[PDB]
Parts: C-alpha cells; structure tokens; sequence
C-alpha cells in the first residue's frame, strides 16, 4: 500500500504552489504593516501602532507558514506521508482550519481576513481531507521546542476561548472624544484574532520539529525550517524591541503580547544554541566548575581561619 | 587513647627530614654512582 | 541632625555563630604563625 | 552493585562531632 | 588611558567612592552577601584613625 | 555458657548490625547533616556549596 509517483508529485506541487504564495503574501504583509493597518481591512479605528506591531508579528508568523510548507516539500519528497508522525502533522494543520474557521463564526474583522484565511484553509482542508482518506487505505533543545509549543496552546486557548477582553477606563479621561474611557472595536478585536493565528502557525511548526526530530527521518537538512524558525523570529523581537519607542501601551493586556515576547525570546536562545550545540550535558561542566572552584575556596578558609588540616587528621607511623 | 599517642612535632619533623634526605637524595646519587661506578 | 542607624538583624542567634566561631578559633592560628615564623622561617 | 546506604565519615578526623554538642 | 575615563563623570566617581569608604568603615553589608557578621569585630574608629593618619602623614 | 553459645551463633546480622552499623552510618551522619543546616544562615555557599 505505498505512495506511487502520482499521489507524490501531486502532493509536492501543492505544497510549493500554495508554500509559495503564503511566502510572497507574508512579504507583502511585512512591507503592509510598515505601511500601515488600512492596508487590508475597512476598520477605521486604526490609527495606532499597535495594529502596527501585531502585522509585524502577523507578517514574520506567515513567513513561519512559508517555513512550514517548504519543510512538507523537503519532507514528502522521499514520500514521507507512510509514517503517523506525518500523519500528526497533516490532522494538525487541518485542525488550524478547523478553529481558524470556527473562531471566524465566533468572530470577524473584516472581509478580507476571512478572504486570506479561508481560502488557504480551504486549501488546506481539501488536500489533508482527500489525502488522509487515502492514506486510511495505506534534551535542552527538546526543552525549548516543548516549552514553545505549550506556550503557543496556552495563548491560543486562551484568546479565543473567551470573547474579549475590557481596556482601563481611566475614571475622568477627557469626557468627550479620543476613545479615552471606552470599550474596544472591530480593528482591535480581528487584527488580534490575527496574531494569535500567526502564534499558532509556529506553535505547529515546533510541535512538527520536535515530534519529528526528537531523535537529535534525516535530521539535517531540516537547516531550510530551521531559518524560517530563526529569522522570522528575531525580526519579530526587533519590533517588540522598539515598540516601547514606538508609544505603545504592551502592558495592560498580557493575554496577548506575553505569548509573543516569550515565543521571541524561546526561538532566539533556540537559534543561540543550535549555533553552539549545547549538548544537555555541557550545563553539567559548568556546574562541576563552580563547585570545584567553591571547594578549593572553602579549603583554603578552613585551613587558613577554623582549624588546621594538619591537626585535624590523623598521622601514621606513631 | 589513639589521639594523644600520635607522634609529635619531632617525630614529625624527623620523618620529613629523612624522607627528604633518603626518598629523593638517596636513590639519585644512587643513579649517580652506577653511572660512575672508601 | 541626620541620624542614621545599621542594618540590624533581627536572628541574633544565626547571625552571630560564623563569627563566633571565628572569635574561638583564630587565636590558635595567631599562635602557631607567630611561633612558626619564628623557629621555621628563620631556622629553616 | 552498591546498597544505598551512607559512609563512614568519622574514619579521618573527629570535627563532626563539634556539632552535636553545639546544636544541641 | 583611566585618567580621561575618570575624569569625564566627576560625579559617579564621587558617589561611588562615598559609598565604598561609608561601607568599608561600617562593615555591616556583610551578613548579607557572605553570611559572616563581620561588623562586630570590626571597629570604625580604628580605620578612620587609619585613613586620616595616612592622609596627613602623621603616624 | 552453653546458653551464650547458642545465643552467639544465632545473632551475628544483628551484631554486626548494632556494633558496627548502627551509629557510625546510620545515625551519625544524619544528626550532623540535620544539624548543620539548623545552624549556618539560609545562604547558599553555606546551604549546600560547603557541606
Ligand atoms: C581593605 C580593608 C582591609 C584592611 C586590611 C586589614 C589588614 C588585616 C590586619 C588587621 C585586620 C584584622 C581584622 O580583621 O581583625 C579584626 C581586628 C582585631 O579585632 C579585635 O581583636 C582584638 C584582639 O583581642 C579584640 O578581640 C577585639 O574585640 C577585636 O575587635 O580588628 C580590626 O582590624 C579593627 C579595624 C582596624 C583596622 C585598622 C586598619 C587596617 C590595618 C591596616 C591595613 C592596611 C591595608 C592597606
Ligand atoms: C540523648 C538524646 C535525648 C534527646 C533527643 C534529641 C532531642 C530531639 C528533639 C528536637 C526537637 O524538638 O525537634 C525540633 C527541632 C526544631 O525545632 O528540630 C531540629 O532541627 C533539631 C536539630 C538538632 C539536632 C540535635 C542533635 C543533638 C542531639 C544531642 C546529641 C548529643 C548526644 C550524643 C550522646
Ligand atoms: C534497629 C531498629 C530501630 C531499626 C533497624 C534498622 C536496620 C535493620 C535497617 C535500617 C537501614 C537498612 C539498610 C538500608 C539500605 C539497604 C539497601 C537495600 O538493599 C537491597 O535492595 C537488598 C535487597 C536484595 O536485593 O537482596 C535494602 C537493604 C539495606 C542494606 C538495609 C538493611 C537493613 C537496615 C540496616
């Protein structure tokens, strides 16, 4: 019951077709948000920066789906679709679709955003649908992946499993105009769902990294993922960098900026020691250093201050 | 009882001497002596 | 006037007994360096 | 092919037993 | 090559010196940061007595 | 006698046990470890670094 050349070359042309386009359009995102957030929706409550940053963030997650699909082009090429592992992957991206579209229902910004993400969730849903029913025929960086995937599941569940949440009032804001001592809107709520999309698109690449090389099929040239992990995310951190420059209020909501900073943080330490190959076993040395140093220190003032070495052990031949 | 039986600062004194003169001193001229060799 | 006070901890039992410690043991040491100075640095 | 159980700790010196009067 | 360094803040140079002559004088940071409470066997007196001495040149 | 070398022939486990065992590796060092840390403050060069 293998995968002959036709299931295979299909699948593989669908993944660069649409890998492809989810890279161009995460570009043309990118250069959008340094445009600006009346880009591609219609709400007009977009005249802040913080629309801004979260496509900034939009832009480097749909460079990390570009990641992804390039990683299933180099994966099923040798026609990798027999294992469950690749099995795993494929019902997790129809399970992206699944809550993008049911959280669609539960929400919309504007018509474009359901545009985007239907029609490469539809995408999505055909191919992993109509393949899987043919297949039904058929250490220190494990901690960092680990801890990445489950920070991305806590921000997701947690932002669209509740409606939304209620900005500070600020009790005597200017009674009139400028939104101060207000509830939030459209622009706000859809550009948000947004990001946490982008977290999940990673949240799926690292499950699929480490369930996959979790015994670090070849572990190697999985360098094309691993830059669309790396850079993607530092790019991230240099906009969250500047966004207290930028005026921007990061603090208030942490159900939102707290899964990016921390997902930043995770893939540029990840990218750190990958450069230098921390082998879980190096923290040990390192241990081990300090407290030989700590010995020969605690030596020294013992037989210097308490009681001498000489007195306190015994002497042979007598 | 085994405390206040240990050998004291001449005894001790005795033994690093002798090592010093018989451990190291010794064996060399020793060394010495087949390679020349009252 | 500006009057100002320590650090004052309020243990008194753990944070005197390092010291304390110290206070019965050095002299010893002063002794046996003085009278090893004495008999082996010079009469080495 | 140890049993878990602890060492000697008096077989070289006698300080140790500084502390049981002093704790006490 | 420190002189400049030390001559640009003028300031910091100074805090900092207050600080570290006001915390050898009383040693009581000690219990803190190492655990030995060195601040009574230590005596003031003796080390301001030291440090005009050697700022007068006057045994 | 008799009764003592019978007695003697059947206890050597627990001889060895209470003349040899009992203080010296199992209570020993578990007074000293319990009161060193009773003393010396909540440091960590003394809480665990020195010991
Ligand atoms: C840098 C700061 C360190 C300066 C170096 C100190 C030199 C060490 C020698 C004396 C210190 C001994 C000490 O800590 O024990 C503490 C000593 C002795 O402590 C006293 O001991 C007496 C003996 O019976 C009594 O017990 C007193 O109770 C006890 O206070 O006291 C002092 O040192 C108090 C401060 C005096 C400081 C004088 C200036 C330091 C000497 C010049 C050093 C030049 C350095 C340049
Ligand atoms: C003879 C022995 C009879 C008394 C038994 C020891 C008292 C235990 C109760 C301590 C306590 O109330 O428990 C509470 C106490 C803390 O409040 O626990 C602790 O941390 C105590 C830790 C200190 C350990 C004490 C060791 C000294 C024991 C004396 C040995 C000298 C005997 C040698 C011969
Ligand atoms: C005197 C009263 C108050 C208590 C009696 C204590 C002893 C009878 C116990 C306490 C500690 C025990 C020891 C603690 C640790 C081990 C390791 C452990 O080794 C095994 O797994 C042996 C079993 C096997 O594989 O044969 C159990 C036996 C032994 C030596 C124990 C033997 C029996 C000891 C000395």
């Amino acid at each position: 019951p293998e995968l002959p050349l036709s299931t295979n070359r299909a699948a593989g042309t669908q993944y660069l077709a649409i890998g492809a386009a989810y890279a161009v359009a995460a570009g043309a995102v990118a250069v959008a948000a340094l445009q600006g957030p009346q880009l591609l929706l219609a709400s007009p409550a977009a005249a802040d920066p913080w629309s801004s940053v979260l496509l900034g963030c939009v832009a480097a997650t749909y460079l990390r789906a570009a990641g992804v699909f390039l990683q299933l082009k180099a994966a099923s090429d040798a026609a990798e679709l027999l294992c469950w592992r690749h099995q795993r992957l494929a019902l997790t991206a129809a399970a992206y679709g699944m809550v993008a579209v049911l959280t669609q229902a539960a929400g919309l910004a504007s018509p474009q955003l359901l545009g985007l993400q239907l029609l490469l969730s539809v995408a999505s849903a055909a191919v992993v649908a109509n393949v899987a029913r043919s297949a039904w025929a058929v250490t220190v960086a494990g901690l960092l992946l680990t801890t990445t995937i489950v920070v991305s599941l806590y921000g997701l569940f947690a932002a669209v499993f509740a409606p939304a949440p209620a900005l500070p009032v600020a009790v005597g804001a200017w009674p009139g105009t400028a939104a101060a001592a207000a509830v939030m809107d459209g622009s706000a709520a859809g550009l948000r769902r947004l990001a946490a999309g982008g977290l999940l698109l990673t949240a799926a690449a690292s499950h699929g990294l480490f369930d996959f090389a979790g015994s670090v099929p070849n572990p190697t040239i999985y360098s094309l993922l691993n830059l669309g992990f790396v850079a993607a995310a530092v790019l991230q951190s240099y906009f969250l960098y500047i966004a207290p420059a930028w005026g921007v209020n990061v603090n208030w909501d942490t159900a939102l900026w707290g899964p990016m900073y921390g997902t930043a943080f995770l893939g540029l330490v990840y990218g750190l020691v990958a450069l230098t190959k921390f082998d879980w076993s190096s923290v040990v040395d390192a241990v081990l250093r300090v407290a030989c140093w700590f010995a020969e220190l605690t030596m020294w003032f013992w037989d210097t201050f308490v009681w001498k070495f000489s007195w306190s052990e015994k002497t042979r031949r007598a | 009882f085994s405390t206040i039986t240990q050998p004291d600062t001449d005894l001790i004194a005795r033994q690093e001497k002798g090592t010093l003169f018989w451990d190291i001193w010794a064996d060399f001229l020793v060394t010495a002596a087949d390679y020349y060799n009252e | 006037v500006v009057v100002d006070t320590g650090v004052t901890e309020d243990d008194r039992l753990r944070a005197s007994l390092l010291v304390q410690m110290l206070r019965y043991t050095v002299p010893f040491m002063v002794i046996s360096g003085l009278f090893w100075m004495i008999h082996t640095w010079i009469l080495d | 092919s140890l049993y878990f159980v602890f060492t000697q700790l008096n077989q070289k010196t006698f300080l140790s037993y500084w502390l049981l009067p002093v704790a006490g | 090559k420190l002189r400049e360094v030390l001559l640009g803040q003028q300031e910091a140079a100074k805090n900092v010196a207050k600080q570290l002559d006001e915390g050898v004088t009383y040693m009581d940071w000690t219990y803190r940061s190492t655990g030995v409470d060195l601040s009574a066997v230590w005596d003031p007196e003796l080390w301001i007595r030291f440090r005009e001495a050697v700022a007068q040149n006057e045994p | 006698g008799e009764r003592i070398w019978a007695w003697r022939n059947r206890s050597e486990n627990e001889r060895w046990f209470w003349e040899v065992f009992a203080w010296d590796r199992l209570i020993f060092p578990i007074l000293v470890i319990v009161a060193w840390e009773y003393l010396v403050p909540n440091h960590l060069v003394w809480a665990v670094l020195a010991p």
